[PDB]
């Protein structure tokens, strides 16, 4: 019996009654061990936690409370956190449900869910991803790369470590089409980064130019002196777009910076929405452009 | 020799010649300065074109 | 004035093993000459850091002057990162990893 | 903040007294970012085996 349906027994009886527990709770956090997912919740101020099966959380879509199937196998609900309105029908529609099953239902934000998606072939699945953007950035002809991926099947069954497969998987593909100043080092550090932080990699020669939205003052010593070496430049946005301008910068000169000031650099990109991407080239492009060279106020 | 190439005309792209042979027999079709080396050999002063 | 720290052999191996210096003592004599060099000032001329004369300071500030104007990379990221600071201004810690 | 909150109240409590008797200041953030400065530190973990 929980409060939503106690008032309205108490009502039908003439008579009060009292609930025993509470409709749901909300679950804070998860842990995956042995192919099994665990959720925490607290209950009345003190720590709980309960054990579940992982695969029956392959399917989100199964668990929605909009399901037609009018069944649910586990007494956990999958919802959006950050939509304030489907979460407050969640909470009315879990009385029906935890009725059904005869015990409390526990409340799960998607977002977690969502990350909870794991396996062992994710790495598999993030090496072919990297094999893909390779592909892209040089076009090469399909069977010699699927002959490599072969033989990376083979090494992934030896489990080797990622680094080392995907050093060998682009030494050996690197061969007729990238020049010999390029190091595999330099390649894998940026598929990584640029899979990590959602940023496209091109080979083009670099410009390092920045906006005026970067203001100096702000900039720590370090990064100043980086910017120093690397001889950063800013220029007008609209001028850029003008051009068609994006923003190209080493790949290895980018990592040496602090990761506030990537974050920062790359949140007024998008919020100007210019294209931007890294490259491995040690070489600056030459074309029409007015820009006033980054220093400082030395005296 | 080592020169350099270019597409966009402001990127970084950097291509290693042989002196035996002429440009065009390992290229193709290429240009300097209105000249044409599709069948003429390199020289010293040709590096860091 | 005086400093005294502790001997610990697993701190000095990955000292080592950070900076690629053997020098058991060089901690100590590095931070000693750390915290004298931070009594000094380090104006800057031209876009270029410039040094009051004080305990034959003279060939340091060429030596700074060198390094500002040349192409420099290091293995240690320490003493990379100490140049980052000190082409920045902070010249003080470089100095003193300098000199130890 | 997140990983403050992920610690015992036993060790938190420990690690600020600790802190407050060696004259060391502390603070909270709720950033994300990592202040990545040359220090020689050992990491917290697990022995070889």
């Amino acid at each position: 019996i929980s409060d939503e349906v106690a008032r309205d027994l108490s009502l039908q009886f003439k008579r009060p009654i009292n609930p025993t527990d509470q409709s749901s709770y909300i679950v804070d956090s998860v842990t995956v061990k042995n192919g099994s997912i665990h959720l925490y919740f607290d209950k009345a101020g003190q720590k709980t936690y309960e054990r579940h099966s992982l695969s029956h959380f392959v399917n989100l879509d199964n668990l929605r409370a909009n399901n037609t199937k009018g069944s649910l196998p586990i007494n956990v609900i999958v919802f959006d956190g950050k939509s304030k309105c489907e979460e407050s029908s969640a909470k009315s529609a879990s009385v029906y449900y935890s009725q059904l099953m005869c015990q409390p239902i526990l409340l799960l934000d998607q977002a977690l869910v969502s990350d909870v998606g794991d396996s062992a072939e994710v790495a598999v699945k993030m090496f072919d991803a990297y094999v893909n953007t390779f592909s892209s950035t040089f076009n090469v002809p399909m069977e010699k790369l699927k002959t490599l991926v072969a033989t990376a099947e083979a090494e992934l069954a030896k489990n080797v470590s990622l680094d080392n497969v995907l050093s060998t998987f682009i030494s050996a593909a690197r061969q007729g089409f990238v020049d010999s100043d390029v190091e595999t080092k330099d390649v894998v550090e940026c598929l990584k980064l640029s899979h990590q932080s959602d940023i496209e990699v091109t080979g083009d020669s670099c410009n390092n130019y920045m906006l005026t939205y970067n203001k100096v003052e702000n900039m720590t010593p370090r990064d100043l002196g980086a910017c120093i070496d690397c001889s950063a430049r800013h220029i007008n946005a609209q001028v850029a777009k003008s051009h068609n301008i994006a923003l190209i910068w080493n790949v290895k000169d980018f990592m040496s910076l602090s990761e506030q000031l990537r974050k920062q650099i790359r949140s007024a990109a998008k919020k100007n929405n210019l294209p931007f991407k890294l490259t491995c080239a040690t070489t600056r492009q030459v074309v029409n452009v007015v820009t006033t060279k980054i220093a400082l106020k030395g005296g | 020799i080592k020169v350099f190439t270019t597409v966009d005309n402001i990127n970084l792209h950097t291509q290693v010649v042989d002196m035996s042979m002429t440009y065009g027999q390992q290229f193709g079709p290429t240009y300097l300065d209105g000249a044409d080396v599709t069948k003429i050999k390199p020289h010293n002063s040709h590096e860091g074109k | 004035t005086f400093y005294v720290l502790p001997n610990d052999d697993t701190l000095r191996v990955e000292a080592f093993e950070y900076y690629h210096t053997t020098d058991p003592s060089f901690l100590g004599r590095y931070m000693s000459a750390l915290n004298h060099t931070k009594k000094w000032k380090y104006p800057q001329v031209n876009g270029l850091t410039s040094i009051k004369w004080a305990d034959n300071n003279c060939y340091l500030a060429t030596a700074l002057l060198t390094l500002q104007q040349i192409e420099l990379k290091f293995n240690p990221p320490a003493l990379q990162d100490a140049y980052y600071r000190a082409r920045a201004g902070e010249a003080a810690n470089f100095c003193a990893l300098i000199l130890a």
